[PDB]
């Protein structure tokens, strides 16, 4: 009945004042794109930056099992967009927020349905 | 004059036709550096200027291409050149990569070990390599031709590249080989290319365009490396990062080139003319399968 829970050892390490993870990979692009959250080629707008997907996932980078009956990664092989005032900790941003299943924007930072 | 607004500089045709002897390399810059945009790494900017120069030549591009990449890991544990190659190529293309130490990546499949344990069953349309060892540079003994991983590379090309395909392979002052210069005479054209962001070093990339399977001219490889050191010692180059700011025309164009299978006695002068202009590929079209060898004594 025992198993380890690493999503919560990172959240408590930051709350006491540790240094965030480094060496995530950033790309060159036009900055006149669409604005959505996860895509097959880069799509940042005037208020965003774009990164390669494997280097921003906590399970891939620590060498452990993905939390799923059939290990499946949502990020490896694609591109992800981040707001410019949070770009010093990209691993922490993705672990805490959620995507809208109707328009494709981040909830809190773009979606305008409700 | 207007050289500072291009992505780099190539070797002119009249330096290839001389007969010189070998000397030491000594450059006028060296300890100068360029100014990079905010937060960008040195190896992302180097792979972007190489793909912008290949867009000006006559390459073949079919439905369902195949590509392979050697020497792709780093001392940080990730892979920056593999993420630039997947932004450039069309959607649907298959890609495979490899190294001697462990790392994490965005490709469809990956293998770990020394390059001489790798085997495959099908053929390929394009090949890229960045392998290097730093114990080669010593200024206290004589400078001779080298073996090692260069012996495996000359044999893979003659056995598993398709008729009509292309290559690009990295070198320096002390890391080089004499039969690789002699095999550049079995393609329809060849050159050597230097990037504008790393122009205070002796690095370059050796390129061959549209493959024919037999010799078209004869070349002596000890005399041609000494002609390359004479050019760099008498022509200095200015450092620049201007071309990284305009990306509105970067992606590679889809041509739809055609594919056939044929036997060794059906190749006539009509066929040979079509291969020379970038309009035909010859191979089979089955499935893809690969593997790696393991030794037991533990
Ligand atoms: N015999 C051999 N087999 C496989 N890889 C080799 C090799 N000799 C050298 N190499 C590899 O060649 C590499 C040179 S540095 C590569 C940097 C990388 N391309 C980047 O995108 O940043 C090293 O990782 C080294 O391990
Ligand atoms: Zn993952
Ligand atoms: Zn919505």
């Amino acid at each position: 009945a025992f198993a380890v829970d690493a999503a919560k050892a990172y959240k408590d390490y930051l709350a006491s004042g540790g240094q965030p993870i480094t060496n995530c990979v950033k790309m060159l692009c036009t900055h006149t794109g669409t604005g959505q959250a996860i895509t097959v080629t880069p799509e940042a707008n005037m208020d965003q930056e774009s990164f390669g997907g494997a280097s921003c996932c906590l399970y891939c980078r620590c060498h452990i099992d993905h939390p799923n009956p059939k290990g499946f990664c949502d990020l490896k092989g694609k591109y992800v967009q981040i707001p410019t005032t949070c770009a010093n900790d990209p691993v922490g941003f993705t672990l805490k927020n959620t995507v809208c299943t109707v328009c494709g924007m981040w909830k809190g930072y773009g979606c305008s349905c409700d | 004059s207007s050289q500072a607004w291009q992505p780099g500089v190539a070797m002119p045709n009249l330096y290839k036709m001389q007969r010189m002897l070998l000397e030491k390399c000594d450059l006028q810059n060296y300890g100068d550096s360029a100014t990079l945009p905010k937060g960008i790494m040195m190896n992302v900017a180097k792979y972007t200027q190489l793909c912008q120069y290949l867009n000006t030549l006559t390459l073949a591009v079919p439905y369902n291409m195949r590509v392979i990449h050697f020497g792709a890991g780093s001392d940080k544990g990730v892979a920056p050149g593999t993420a630039v190659l997947r932004q450039w190529l069309p959607t649907g293309t298959l890609l495979v990569d490899s190294d001697l130490n462990d790392f994490v990546s965005d490709a469809d499949s990956t293998l770990i070990g020394d390059c001489a344990t790798v085997h495959t069953a099908n053929k390929w349309d394009l090949i890229i390599s960045d392998m290097y060892d730093p114990k080669t540079k010593k200024v206290t003994k004589e400078n001779d031709s080298k073996e090692g991983f260069f012996t495996y590379i000359c044999g893979f090309i003659q056995q598993k590249l398709a008729l009509g395909g292309s290559v690009a392979i990295k070198i320096t002052e002390h890391s080089w080989n004499a039969d690789l210069y002699k095999l550049m005479g079995h393609f329809a054209w060849w050159t050597a290319f230097v990037t504008n962001v790393n122009a205070s070093s002796s690095e370059a990339f050796l390129i061959g365009c549209n493959y024919l399977g037999k010799p078209r001219e004869q070349i002596d490889g000890y005399v041609m490396h000494a002609n390359y050191i004479f050019w760099r010692n008498t022509n200095p180059i200015q450092l620049s990062s201007y071309s990284l700011f305009d990306m509105s025309k970067f992606p590679l164009k889809l041509r739809g080139t055609a594919v056939m299978s044929l036997k060794e006695g059906q190749i006539n002068d009509m066929i040979l003319s079509l291969l020379s202009k970038g309009r035909l590929i010859i191979r089979e079209n089955n499935r893809v399968v690969i593997s790696s060898d393991v030794l037991v004594n533990n």
